[PDB]
Formats: C-alpha cells, sequence, structure tokens
C-alpha cells in the first residue's frame, strides 16, 4: 500500500500537529514503479506536486482536474459494482496520496468537492461510456466558467478600478493579479506596478518577468523593504491562495504583514479570488492549519560559508517557514469576483448562497 | 602631524566604503581613540579654534559615509565635552581663558568616557534579568550583539523561546539564532514575511536597532518597521535595546538618504537577465520605526520611557550642534 | 608579503569611440560626470594596490595633467600612482615588453585595462592564485577575473561573449573564444585527453579584464613579438600548452559586479549601472573623487540632483536621473534615465528619454532627445527631434525643425563623423 | 499498465556466471513492480532461445523469437504490435543496484520522453542541474571539432561536460518516439542513431526533453571477459541481497563464496576470491585460485591457477600452472604447460 513520508528534523513546539515534509526523501521510493496501489496519473501528479513543479494555486487545480480527466478516461466498473460510487471508493485514497505529497489547498477542495457532488448525480442507468463523457464534460465546464469565465470577468471590473499614476501594489506569483495588469494595460490606461516578493520561494519573479514582458513598469523589493514604497503607493493588488468564511484573506506568508503595513500607511488593500476559493472553513489564526515546506531551504548562500551549514546537529535550533498567513478580516477592502466589488465581510452571505 | 593624518586618512577610507570595523561599539572605540589622538597631539591653542577643528573635521567624518552615525554622536559628544570643561575652568566667548592644564583634563574626561563606554554590554546584561521570565517569547530582528550579550546571558537563570526572525535583504540573522542556539535558548528561524501570523503568539520584541532619534522614533537594520507596527497592532511591549553612544540628535525628516541604499546585486541579482534594465530594484536596509510605537530604551543606565529621550539629548550632546 | 602593483594600460588600443576619441582619449569619458580613469583609480586603491603604473599613449599631456589634478596624485594617497607614459607602444603586448624591459614590477600585478566599471574587492581570488602558485612551482601564471551573467544581459555586447571552457575541479582555463557572429562552436577535442574530471564549459560569462598575471607573464610576452592582447595571449597559451604549459586559472564572482566600456552600447548600459548603485559603494553620491563639483546629494527613485540645479515649474523628474551642478531645468520639463552633466540649459517640454549630456550642453525648446548621447558644449536648436543612438559631440549644432535618422553622429571633423556640424543635418558645407 | 518494460537480448552465450546473466535485468524488473515482462530472441545462435529461457522461475515473461538477423531499433519496431504504453527497454547484459524508483521517477517526474541510467569517448553533454542533458554524440560522427548548436548555449548558458561515462542503456520512452520509431526505417539502432537524433532534436507547446540520470553504484558487462570476470567479482558480494540457498558442508578452505547446492565440499583445497557454487568436485587439492570457475567442471590431483576462467565441460587437472587463461568449452587440457597465452577455442 502507499506508506507514509516521515517528518523532517524537527518542526517547532506551536507546530506539532502539522507536517513537515521534505523535498530530498520523496514519496515515490517506497511504491511499484508501475503504479499498483495508485494510479499512474495521481503518482505523477504528487510527485511532481513534492518536487515542487507546480504552485501557483491555479495551476495546481488545474493540473489536478486533468490528471482526473485521465482518470475518469481510464475507470472499469468492477462487477456488480455501480461507477457512481465505486469511482469515489477508489478517489479515497488518491487524495490521501496527494495530501501526502504536498497538503491541498483550498483550490484542490473546492475541486473535489465539485466532483463528489457531481459524480454522485449520474444516474445508476446510465453506461460508462455516455456517464464518462459527460463526466468529462463537465469537469471542462468547470475549469472553463470559473477560472477561465471568471479571470475574464474580473479583469473587466478591476480594469475600471484603476486609475492613471497610480502605482498598484502586487504581491508574487499569481495568474489573476498578473492577467489583470497585462489585460489593464493594452486596454488605454497607463500606470507603474511594484512588486515585492518575499524569499525563500521567491515567486515574485514570475510577476516581473511577466510584467516587463508587456511594456509596464516595475520594480521589486524584499517584502521587508514594503514599509518604504507605501509612502507611494495607491492600491495593493494582493493575491489570495484562498478565502474563508469570517471574511479572511488566506494567502502566501507575507500577505497579513503587507495588508497591515498598506493599512497603516493608509493606502486601500485588494485582493482577487475566483468564486471556487470562497469555502466555508474559517480559521482565526494561521497556526492551525499551514502547509510546513522543507526547512533546510532558508539557508542563503550568504558570503563563502553558508550560515546554516549543519542545520540540525544544534540541539535547541529549530527552523520552520510557514507558507500561508491569513489577514484580518478588517483591513482587506476589496474581494473582487466575477459577481461584483463584493466587500471584505460580505463574503459568506453573496459566494455561498 | 603626518600619523595623525595618514590615520584620518585611513579611517574615513574603511568607514567610506564598507563595515569597518564590524561591531558599532568597535566604531566608536576608534572614533574615540583618533579623537584623542586630534585633541593630544595636533596644533590648537584657544578652545574655541579647538571646536572649530574638531567642527571641521568632523563634518568630512560624519559626511563620508552619512548613514552611519556612531562616529558623529561620539564627535558631538567630545563636543559637549568641550564645552562642560570650558565651563569648569572659566571661573558664551571662546577665548584661551586657561591652558595645556585643560589638555590633560579633556584627555581625563575621554578617558572616563571610553572607560564607561567599555563596560556597555556588560551592564546591559546584568541587567537583562529584570524583563524575562520562564517560558515565554522574544523576536529580535537582526544580529545585534548587544541583544546577543542580553538574551544569551539572560538564559543563566531562567528558559524561554526567541523566535528570531531574518533579515531578508541578506540574510544575516542567521548567524545571530546560531549565536543564540550554541548557548542552548531553544531558539527559532524564520523568513521575515512571515511576521503578522506568528505575532499573535508573542510576548515581547527585543529588537536591536543602529541609532536613536530624539523623538525615540529610532532608526534600525529594515523591516523592524513593519515588525515594530504588527507589535504596536497586538499591544506587544517593544523594548528596544540600546546603549547610550548609539543616540543621536539629529531629527526624523532633517536628512535625504535617511535610508541606506545598497548595491541591488542582492535583492535581484545580476544573474537574472534581461529584465535587469526595465525594472529599478529597490534596497533599503535601514527603515524608520516611528516613536510610539516603541515602548521601553534600555540604556546603560536603566529604562525610559520614549516621550523621556529628549532629556537624554540635551544631557548629552549640547542644543546648538544639531547640525555640527 | 611584497606590495601589489598593478599595471593599467590607460587608452583603449583601438578607435572604437570614433569621432570622439579625437577630442579627448577614451579614458577621460564621464560616465556620472566623472572620468572614468578616476573609476579605475578608485577600484584600484579600494582593493589595495600599492601603485599603479598608469601607461598612455594618446594625448598623454591631458591624461597627465587631469591626474595629477586627481585625488591620486595628492601625496596623501596609499596607492601612489606613477604614471609613465611613451609615444613608441601600440599594443598591449608592447606593455608588457615595456613592463619587463624596463624591469618595473616584481610579482602578481593586475593588467586591467583604463576603463573597467568594478569595485571587485580580488583580494580572496588573489590569495587563492597565490596559494595555487606557491603549491606547484610557477606553473599558474594568470587568475583571469569573469562576472556571472545571464547571456541576455543588456551589459553584454556583441564582441565581448566568451564561451570559456573550464575544468571544474580547481577551475582551470582550458579554451577560449569571441562569439563574434557564430551560431556553432569551435572546440578542440583536446581538452577531455587527461582530466576526465569534468569540463563545465560556459557561456555565462561576461569578460570583466582584470587579469591578473606574474613575472613569467611578461616574460613569455618577450618570448613572442606577435602577442598584441590578452585575447590571443591567452588564445596562443592554450594552445601551445602541451609545451610550456603555463595554465592559466579562472574565478568567477557572484555578489561583485564590473564591466568595461568596450563600444559606445556597453558604455550605456554601464552608466546605467552606475547610475542605479548596481556598483556601491562606487556610486554618485559618495564622490568617491574629492571634488565639490559633482558632489550629489541622494533622494528618493534614484532620482539624484546636485547642488544648484534650480529645476522649474511642472518639471516632473521620473527615475534613475542625475543632475549636475550648475544646470537649469526649464519650465513643463520631464527627464528620466539621463546623466544631464554640470553646466547644461533646458527649454520647454523637452523630454529627455534616456539621453546622456556632459557638460555645456544647452538644449532649447520643443526638442525630444533620445538615447542619444550629446558632448561638451553641443548646443541644440528648438523644434528638433532626435531618434535612438543617434549621438552628436564637440560643440556640434542642430538646426530648427530638422530631425535626424535613426543612427546619425554628427560633429564637426569632416570625415570620421557621418555628417559634419551646421544649422541642421544639411548644408554641410 | 503504464509501462511494458521490453528486454532487448540481440547477439550458451547469454545466462554465464554464478547465476543466469538475463535473472539480473529479470530480478530488477521483478523487484519494482513489473507483473509482466516481454523478452526478445532472434535466430543468431537459435530461434529457439525462448524454449532454454524458460527453465527459470519468475514466469510471468513472454519470449518471442524472430527472424535470422537484425540489429535492436529494429526489433522494437518487431515487437510494435504488442506495445501500447510508455516502452522501458534494458539490456540483457545488466548488474547493478540502482534504485529504479530513481530513473522512472525522473522521467515521470518532468513529463519527460526519455530516461537513461549513466555511470561514472561517448561525449556526453548534462547540463548543469545534473539530471538533464544537452549534448550527446560519440566521436564516430564528429571529428575534431566539438559543435555545438549556439542556442542550446543562450537557452541553458552552463553546458556541463563527461567524458567517461559508461551507459547501461536502460531506457524509458513515451509512446511518441516510439511511433516515430516505427514511422521511419532509416533508424536501424536505437543508442547510436535516436539518443544523438533526439537530442539534436530538442524541439518539434510540443517539446521533447530527455533526463540522463548519472549515478555511481554499478555497471552492466558485455562479451569483454575482462568485464565479465570484474562483473562476477563485484556480484559475488552484491549478492547478498539480491549461498541464499544451498546444501553443502563446506570442510575446506573457502569463506564468502558463491556456494550453492548440489555439491558437497571434501577436503583439502583453498580457492578463496573465487566462484564455485553447484556442481562442484571440490575434494582434491585446489591451489590459491582467486577466480571464477564456470560450470561444468572437472579438476583434481592437485591444482593451481591465478585469475582465470574455464568454460563449460572444462577438464586441467593433475598439476594445473597457468595464469590467466580462458579455457574453451569442451576442452580438456591435462599435459601441458600453458603461458598466460588463451586456450585454443
Amino acid at each position: 500500500q502507499v506508506p507514509t513520508r516521515k517528518d523532517y528534523g524537527s518542526k517547532v513546539s506551536l507546530f506539532s500537529h502539522l507536517p513537515q515534509y521534505s523535498r530530498q526523501n520523496s514519496l515515490t521510493q517506497f511504491m511499484s514503479i508501475p503504479s499498483s496501489v495508485i494510479h499512474p496519473a495521481m503518482v505523477r501528479l504528487g510527485l511532481q506536486y513534492s518536487q515542487g513543479l507546480v504552485s501557483g494555486s491555479n495551476a495546481r487545480c488545474i493540473a489536478l482536474l486533468r490528471a482526473l480527466q485521465q482518470v475518469i478516461q481510464d475507470y472499469t466498473t468492477p462487477p456488480n459494482e455501480e461507477l457512481s460510487r465505486d469511482l469515489v471508493n477508489k478517489l479515497k485514497p488518491y487524495m490521501s496520496f496527494l495530501t501526502q505529497c504536498r497538503p491541498l489547498s483550498a483550490s484542490m477542495h473546492n475541486a473535489i468537492k465539485f466532483l463528489n457532488k457531481e459524480i454522485t448525480s449520474v444516474g445508476s442507468s446510465k453506461r460508462e461510456e455516455e456517464a464518462k463523457s459527460e463526466l468529462r464534460a463537465a469537469i471542462d465546464r468547470y475549469v472553463q466558467e470559473k477560472i477561465v469565465l471568471a479571470a475574464q470577468a474580473i479583469s473587466r471590473f478591476a480594469y475600471q478600478k484603476i486609475s492613471n499614476g497610480d502605482v498598484i501594489l502586487v504581491y508574487g506569483c499569481s495568474s489573476l493579479v498578473s492577467r489583470i495588469l497585462q489585460e489593464a494595460w493594452t486596454e488605454g490606461r497607463r500606470f507603474r506596478v511594484v512588486v515585492v516578493d518575499s524569499r525563500p520561494w521567491l515567486e515574485g519573479r514570475h510577476t516581473l518577468r511577466s510584467l516587463v514582458h508587456a511594456g509596464v513598469p516595475a520594480s521589486y523589493l524584499l517584502i521587508p523593504a514594503a514599509s518604504y514604497v507605501l509612502p507611494e503607493v495607491s492600491k495593493v493588488l494582493l493575491g489570495a491562495h484562498a478565502l474563508l468564511a469570517n471574511g479572511s484573506v488566506m494567502s502566501r506568508v507575507g500577505t497579513a504583514q503587507l495588508a497591515l503595513v498598506a493599512r497603516a500607511h493608509n493606502v486601500p488593500v485588494l485582493v482577487c479570488c475566483e468564486t471556487y476559493k470562497f469555502c466555508e472553513r474559517v480559521q482565526t489564526d494561521a497556526f492551525v492549519s499551514n502547509e510546513l515546506d522543507d526547512p533546510d531551504d532558508l539557508q542563503c548562500k550568504r558570503g563563502e560559508h553558508v550560515a546554516l551549514a549543519n542545520w540540525q546537529n544544534h540541539a535547541s535550533l529549530r527552523l520552520l517557514n510557514l507558507v500561508y498567513d491569513v489577514t484580518p478580516p478588517e483591513l482587506v477592502d476589496l474581494v473582487i469576483t466575477e459577481l461584483g466589488m463584493i466587500p471584505c465581510s460580505s463574503v459568506p452571505v453573496v459566494l455561498r448562497v | 602631524g603626518s600619523e595623525l593624518s595618514e590615520r584620518i586618512e585611513s579611517f574615513v577610507e574603511t568607514l567610506k566604503r564598507g563595515g569597518g570595523p564590524r561591531s558599532s561599539e568597535e566604531m566608536a572605540r576608534e572614533t574615540l581613540g583618533l579623537l584623542r589622538q586630534i585633541i593630544t597631539d595636533h596644533r590648537w591653542s584657544n578652545a574655541g579654534e579647538l571646536m572649530e577643528l574638531i567642527r571641521r573635521e568632523g563634518r568630512r567624518m560624519t559626511a563620508a559615509q552619512p548613514s552611519e552615525t556612531t562616529v558623529g554622536n561620539m564627535v558631538r559628544r567630545v563636543l559637549k565635552i568641550i564645552r562642560e570643561e570650558y565651563g569648569r575652568l572659566h571661573g558664551n566667548e571662546d577665548f584661551s581663558f586657561h591652558y595645556a592644564q585643560l589638555q590633560s583634563n579633556i584627555i581625563e574626561a575621554i578617558n572616563e568616557l571610553l572607560v564607561e563606554l567599555e563596560g556597555t554590554m556588560e551592564n546591559i546584561a546584568a541587567q537583562a534579568l529584570e524583563h524575562i521570565h520562564s517560558n515565554e517569547v522574544i523576536m529580535t530582528i537582526g544580529f545585534s550583539r548587544t541583544v546577543e550579550a542580553f538574551l544569551k546571558e539572560a538564559a543563566r537563570k531562567r528558559k524561554f523561546h526567541v523566535i528570531v526572525a531574518e533579515c531578508a535583504p541578506f540574510c544575516q540573522g542567521h548567524e545571530m539564532a546560531v549565536n543564540l542556539s550554541k548557548a542552548g535558548i531553544e531558539t527559532t528561524v524564520m523568513t521575515d514575511a512571515a511576521i503578522f501570523a506568528v505575532m499573535s503568539r508573542v510576548n515581547k520584541v527585543i529588537i536591536g536597532t543602529k541609532t536613536i532619534l530624539a523623538n525615540g522614533a529610532l532608526r534600525a537594520v529594515t523591516g523592524t518597521h513593519t515588525l515594530a507596527l504588527a507589535a504596536k497592532h497586538h499591544s506587544t511591549p517593544l523594548i528596544v535595546c540600546a546603549p547610550m553612544f548609539k543616540l543621536s540628535p539629529q531629527f526624523p525628516n532633517e536628512e535625504d538618504s535617511f535610508h541606506k541604499f545598497v548595491a541591488p546585486e542582492e535583492v535581484l541579482p545580476f544573474t537574472e537577465g534581461d529584465i535587469l534594465e526595465k525594472v529599478s530594484v529597490h534596497c533599503p536596509v535601514f527603515d524608520y520605526v516611528p516613536p510610539e510605537l516603541i515602548t521601553l530604551f534600555i540604556s546603560n543606565i536603566g529604562g525610559n520611557a520614549p516621550s523621556y529621550i529628549y532629556r537624554l539629548m540635551s544631557e548629552l550632546y549640547h542644543p546648538d550642534d544639531h547640525v555640527l | 608579503p611584497p606590495p601589489l602593483q598593478a599595471v593599467l594600460v590607460a587608452d583603449s588600443f583601438d578607435r572604437r569611440f570614433f569621432p570622439i576619441s579625437k577630442d579627448q582619449p577614451r579614458v577621460l569619458l564621464p560616465l556620472a560626470n566623472v572620468a572614468l580613469i578616476d573609476y579605475t583609480l578608485e577600484f584600484l586603491t579600494a582593493t589595495g594596490v600599492q601603485e599603479t603604473f598608469v601607461f598612455c599613449c594618446w594625448k598623454a599631456a591631458q591624461i597627465k595633467e587631469h591626474l595629477l589634478k586627481s585625488k591620486w596624485c595628492r601625496p596623501t594617497s596609499l596607492n601612489v600612482v606613477r604614471i609613465i607614459t611613451s609615444e613608441l607602444y601600440r599594443s598591449l603586448g608592447d606593455v608588457l615588453r615595456d613592463v619587463d624591459a624596463k624591469a618595473l614590477v616584481r610579482s602578481d600585478f593586475l593588467l586591467v585595462y583604463g576603463d573597467v566599471i568594478s569595485n571587485i574587492n580580488i583580494t580572496r581570488a588573489l590569495e587563492e592564485h597565490r596559494l595555487r602558485r606557491k603549491l606547484e612551482k610557477n606553473v599558474s601564471v594568470m587568475t583571469m577575473i569573469f562576472k556571472e551573467s545571464s547571456p541576455s544581459h543588456p551589459t553584454r555586447c556583441h564582441e565581448d561573449n566568451v564561451v570559456v571552457a573550464v575544468d571544474s575541479t580547481t577551475n582551470r582555463v582550458l579554451h577560449f573564444q569571441k562569439t563574434q557572429g557564430l551560431r556553432r562552436f569551435a572546440f578542440p577535442l583536446s581538452l577531455f585527453q587527461g582530466s576526465s574530471d569534468g569540463v563545465e564549459v560556459r557561456y555565462d560569462l561576461l569578460d570583466c579584464h582584470i587579469s591578473i598575471c606574474s613575472p613569467q607573464v611578461a616574460q613569455l610576452f618577450t618570448d613572442n613579438f606577435d602577442y598584441q592582447t590578452r585575447d590571443d595571449f591567452v588564445r596562443g597559451l592554450l594552445v601551445n600548452e602541451e609545451i610550456l604549459g603555463n595554465q592559466i586559472h579562472m574565478h568567477v564572482t557572484a555578489k561583485e559586479y564590473g564591466a568595461r566600456v568596450s563600444n559606445l552600447h556597453m558604455y550605456s548600459a554601464v552608466c546605467a549601472d552606475v547610475i542605479r548603485r548596481w556598483v556601491y559603494p562606487l556610486t554618485p553620491e559618495a564622490n568617491f573623487t574629492d571634488s565639490t563639483t559633482q558632489s550629489c546629494t541622494h533622494s528618493r527613485h534614484n532620482i539624484y540632483r546636485g547642488p544648484e540645479v534650480s529645476l522649474g515649474h511642472g518639471s516632473i523628474l521620473e527615475e534613475n536621473v542625475l543632475l549636475g551642478s550648475g544646470t537649469v531645468i526649464g519650465s513643463n520639463c520631464f527627464i528620466t534615465n539621463s546623466v544631464i552633466g554640470p553646466g547644461c540649459h533646458i527649454g520647454d517640454n523637452v523630454v529627455l528619454d534616456q539621453t546622456y549630456l556632459w557638460q555645456g550642453v544647452r538644449v532649447a525648446a520643443g526638442a525630444q532627445i533620445h538615447q542619444s548621447l550629446l558632448c561638451d558644449n553641443a548646443e541644440v536648436k528648438e523644434r528638433v527631434t532626435l531618434k535612438p543612438r543617434s549621438v552628436l559631440t564637440s560643440q556640434v549644432v542642430v538646426g530648427p525643425n530638422i530631425t535626424l535618422p535613426e543612427g546619425s553622429v554628427i560633429s564637426l571633423h569632416p570625415p570620421d563623423a557621418e555628417e559634419d556640424e551646421d544649422d541642421g543635418e544639411f548644408s554641410d558645407d | 499498465m503504464e509501462f511494458q518494460a521490453v528486454v532487448m537480448a540481440v547477439g550458451p552465450l547469454l545466462p554465464v556466471g554464478n547465476k543466469p546473466l538475463i535473472w539480473y535485468p529479470l530480478n530488477l524488473l521483478e523487484r519494482v513492480g513489473f507483473e509482466e515482462v516481454i523478452v526478445v530472441t532472434t535466430r543468431d545462435v537459435q530461434k529457439a532461445l525462448c524454449a532454454e529461457f524458460k527453465m527459470k522461475m519468475k514466469p510471468d515473461i513472454v519470449c518471442i523469437p524472430d527472424d535470422a538477423d537484425m540489429g535492436t531499433a529494429d526489433s522494437l519496431r518487431y515487437i510494435y504490435p504488442k506495445l501500447k504504453t510508455d516502452v522501458l527497454v534494458l539490456s540483457c547484459d545488466l548488474i547493478t543496484d540502482v534504485a529504479l524508483h530513481e530513473v522512472v521517477d525522473l522521467f515521470r517526474a518532468y513529463d519527460a520522453s526519455l530516461a537513461m541510467l549513466m555511470r561514472k569517448r561517448d561525449f556526453i553533454g548534462v547540463d548543469s542541474t545534473g539530471k538533464r542533458l544537452l549534448f550527446m554524440a560519440n566521436e564516430a560522427d564528429l571529428d575534431e571539432e566539438l559543435v555545438i548548436k549556439g542556442s542550446i548555449l543562450q537557452k541553458h548558458p552552463r553546458i556541463r561536460f563527461h567524458t567517461g561515462l559508461v551507459d547501461a542503456h536502460l531506457y524509458c520512452l513515451k509512446k511518441y518516439i516510439v511511433d516515430f520509431l516505427m514511422e521511419n526505417g532509416s533508424i536501424t539502432s536505437i543508442r547510436s542513431e535516436l539518443i544523438p537524433y533526439l537530442v539534436r532534436k530538442q524541439f518539434s507547446l510540443k517539446s521533447l526533453d530527455i533526463y540522463s540520470f548519472i549515478k555511481e553504484a554499478n555497471t552492466l558487462n558485455l562479451a569483454p571477459y575482462d568485464a565479465c570476470w570484474n562483473a562476477c567479482r563485484g556480484d559475488r558480494w552484491e549478492d547478498l541481497s539480491r549461498s541464499s540457498a544451498q546444501i553443502v558442508s563446506k570442510h575446506l578452505v573457502g569463506v564468502d563464496s558463491l556456494i550453492g547446492p548440489e555439491t558437497q565440499i571434501g577436503e583439502k583445497s583453498s580457492i578463496k576470491r573465487s566462484v564455485i557454487g553447484s556442481s562442484c568436485l571440490i575434494k582434491d587439492r585446489v591451489t590459491i585460485t582467486n577466480c571464477l570457475l564456470m560450470n561444468s567442471v572437472t579438476v583434481e590431483e592437485g591444482s593451481n591457477i591465478q585469475g582465470s576462467v574455464i568454460c563449460n565441460n572444462a577438464v586441467i587437472e593433475k598439476g594445473a600452472d597457468i595464469k590467466d587463461c580462458l579455457i574453451g568449452s569442451g576442452q580438456r587440457i591435462e599435459a601441458k604447460a600453458k603461458r598466460v597465452n588463451e586456450v585454443i577455442v
């Protein structure tokens, strides 16, 4: 069966209930090569997750939906066993494997719930051929009308809430915000942009090399120094990897810090999220559900002798790096979605009914 | 004539290029050494022309690198010492109402200053014990040797945690975390974009700062503004462990290049490629914490509020030496 | 150890900067309104060079008189520049034959050309080189320096790429060749013969031209009267390594920076680089040279501004601008990426995108300059619009309504400039 | 079902040593999954290689005899009918301890199209990361100037070269490359006209990559009897977890050797660092040998040897005085002094 990759090193006392998976000892070591219990699609996807290949949440959900399309293309019903039930009872261990590789985000949660509540709505008098075709088609209608029509309508909205000369602030890699700006420059307006990005997983250079390939100027500075740009800034177009129910905006690790300082310098904050990120889970403090990352990567190459060369030899020292931080629901001002510019605390009244 | 001159030149050099010497205390020590060399083995007769000499030397010594303001306030302190010694031996104009006895007396004042400045780490350490309790949490941005002695001697009697974040522009807090955990204080490192998450779990914030302006609005290694601002947002108290000589009688907007825009080859490394012809990567290494976020400066004479620092100003540097 | 000399061949031995090199040599062009030779002398003093035997062939008088009023000629410097000059020698090889015959140097000099823009603290590379040298009895003669860069960085011109096949165990050099128009690459298979331990060929090196040497190197230059560059020196050496080996060695650097202004495009990139702090401590605000003329004071947006600029109404400076002393920017202006030297003048509604001015330049109203150098006193009249890389130098003038094509260098000397100076691009004579 | 790990075997000959040679790739393919494995045989020495190959103990195979003689890639085109997913070819001559969950891990990771194991002329250029490769060609094509397309240097500005890399002929191909191999006929060898070609055609977005994972564990052998001797010398110790089931007494000089069943050792014979397992007549005096001894052996009366192997049906007894000789398959040499030279076979 599928093993469970053991933790790496040692976590921090306040974080015993969270898995700190490393990157070297992946979970392809201890499985059959023509993957037996796991499907080849799911093992490929779990692997290329854990390696750190696809990170942007939309890319996460897209790769997952494509691998699930493959699985549905190659599912066979065992004799005297309905599809609409054995399919789910087979999809469960795949989800446990994905969790063993890199913990599921909110995007994948909502995708999996959509799938497990759409499969169950196929008739028991439906043969595998037509039902499989309709499953593939419903997966396509999903991946088209919530992350490819969403980005469209959200770009069209945020194009009329972006003035001229204002230096919009962005944070790191995000498909939606870079699409918003690459579409709000080539539709007539002109502005500046100042990108911030935090280490070690410096996922801002993505937004950079996608911005300076459409003409618009840019500016890049580690999120510490963002206490200094904010005099100029006139908007903060944060990226959000997950929305919640109490109004908060759970996203990458700096977002909270940035929203706080960008409210204490009085520049209006925004986010951008599509209809499929509006989970009902709530979380007051970003400590009870994070995804601790391979700690042994914080160590940068300073001078000629890396300061954390032998890390775990020290008894007390205990690295960590959170990967999800929550903003309070009181700093966030906008949640631009394909049904309007809803205000922060008005998510669970709208994007749930 | 020649020895002091080449010493001043070598010193303005190794102050103009990089960090030399390393520890700010050692910069204060060498500045006082040079200023003693000048006050002893130079040419000056009246006290007024001596003040003017210290002036038209300190102008250069502080305009070389106008961000390292330990040497600046050391010059200003020796100026105030000249003024106080004049006031004593005068028994405001500047006539040579006395002579070479003045020289030995200035040397005595500077020696007393150098001695009470060598014993700074030991004082802040031996008084650190009265702020820490068992099983609590202490963030320390950057890597300050004085906060270091503080937190590594206050662990001979208690046990806590020290969630030492790291200065991101160029990771230096790692050496801090290692020099703590070698003394075994249950430390913890993280990337300074992770502050407004972990801050709800912090009992205190012992930041280390490079300077202290008049209002108490300090000038510390970067990011400390957002740390201090999150601390104000949770009203967790800051204990800005900053010794005496790191004071400075300047004022917030009385200077451009308040920060220190350093070679942006460490933010966006050069190995990047094409895009480095259009972006303008910034890199301020020194931020500006506003005053009312700070709560308790642990000088080497005991705690002091933030709205009390002007008294230390009026007691250290004369009120007419604020432009030098 | 003994002191660490540094030969400095302050004359770029090819007429790359015509027609400008007629006015003043290339070792006195101002990037940040400061002369190149001062950039290199400051680099050499920073690293710790004890003496720099600045050599010269073109306009000995100009360089010598400039350098006597430097900050190094004054006797206080810990790096006593001693100027040696003759009208004889014409190529770097002649310089090395000179430092061999006259027998001035003693060990481990720094054969840096005239005009590198660098802050490389090479002390550690020097120390590693001396280790390699005294470790195996004088068979490592030259330890070049090289900077990392992706092959598409704008400080990389179409004649400086050096595909340099290097061993990776001890960072040894094996083959060296420029790429002025190659879509293929040649590598004599003799590299792979002995050391099967890997030959990390690299195309991500940016020739910094700070090659260290030894007395055996000048010796070897005397041995062949046909060595006339560092380039073909290392090529010939690595070709006939088999006899008289003297293997080269390399040392890349990652967090430092250094380039060598060869032609005007690399000059443009490196001017923008020294403007945007990219080579701190070397940067205008610090005023490494001891003068009050360009003693600038830093500001936000890297928009420097020297003393007494007296910019006018609505003149919104954008980014990366310098402004030397004395200038006066008119009303309703717009400047960005420029380097306005001292003593200039400016009119109304006159954008200056990516331009570069040096001193005395007096642009009038309506002008719209772009990416175009304008040398000393290069006055301009109204309602003119320049175009990219449209150099115009040395008291040239442009008249009303007469724009220029894209690449159009105009000056006053008849046959070296592609046009001549007059009341426009027309009426040359 | 994701793979159909066919096993190349083109010209007893193969199953030489203390264990059958084909048994090593077959154990490698039955230790990590692969509940099915195709093999290929031709009429090189007999069409009926399958008849003797079916004596094994892991039967989950499908052998297929073929025509008279051909290369290697043409065999893959031969088997293409029963081939439907990502192929994982091998070479019947492979002996290693590779965690193949490294190689196929690398293939399945970066949606690649060609994996290959490799051990430290064959000019092989692996990228900086250590996995992906850029330059693969042997000096059989290039004459004296290693050429490089400038585009691959602009894209990957740090090409690393390795000179002495012995291939292990393990592969993990996608589907379209095998379809390509079928539609075309000009290509009559896999690792000599496909790898240099595929690398040579990094692009046809549909790009096609390749990843040559390097390692330091063990290598393959071939007809080279030096390589085979060294491979058996290594496998004598490698067989610890790959004797293991034997019925013998061993009342003489021998330790940490391949002592297999169907034999009983007597006394008075000293040969250590040697290989003699099944069918052993060890009761006579045998001097210090430290060398292999193939199947069907016959020797007695105070023998001696120095680093040599004697093929099937061997007879050298009564004072053997020779060093480094390959005694043929079915010759009996008893009264003659053999020098370092080989045996007449």
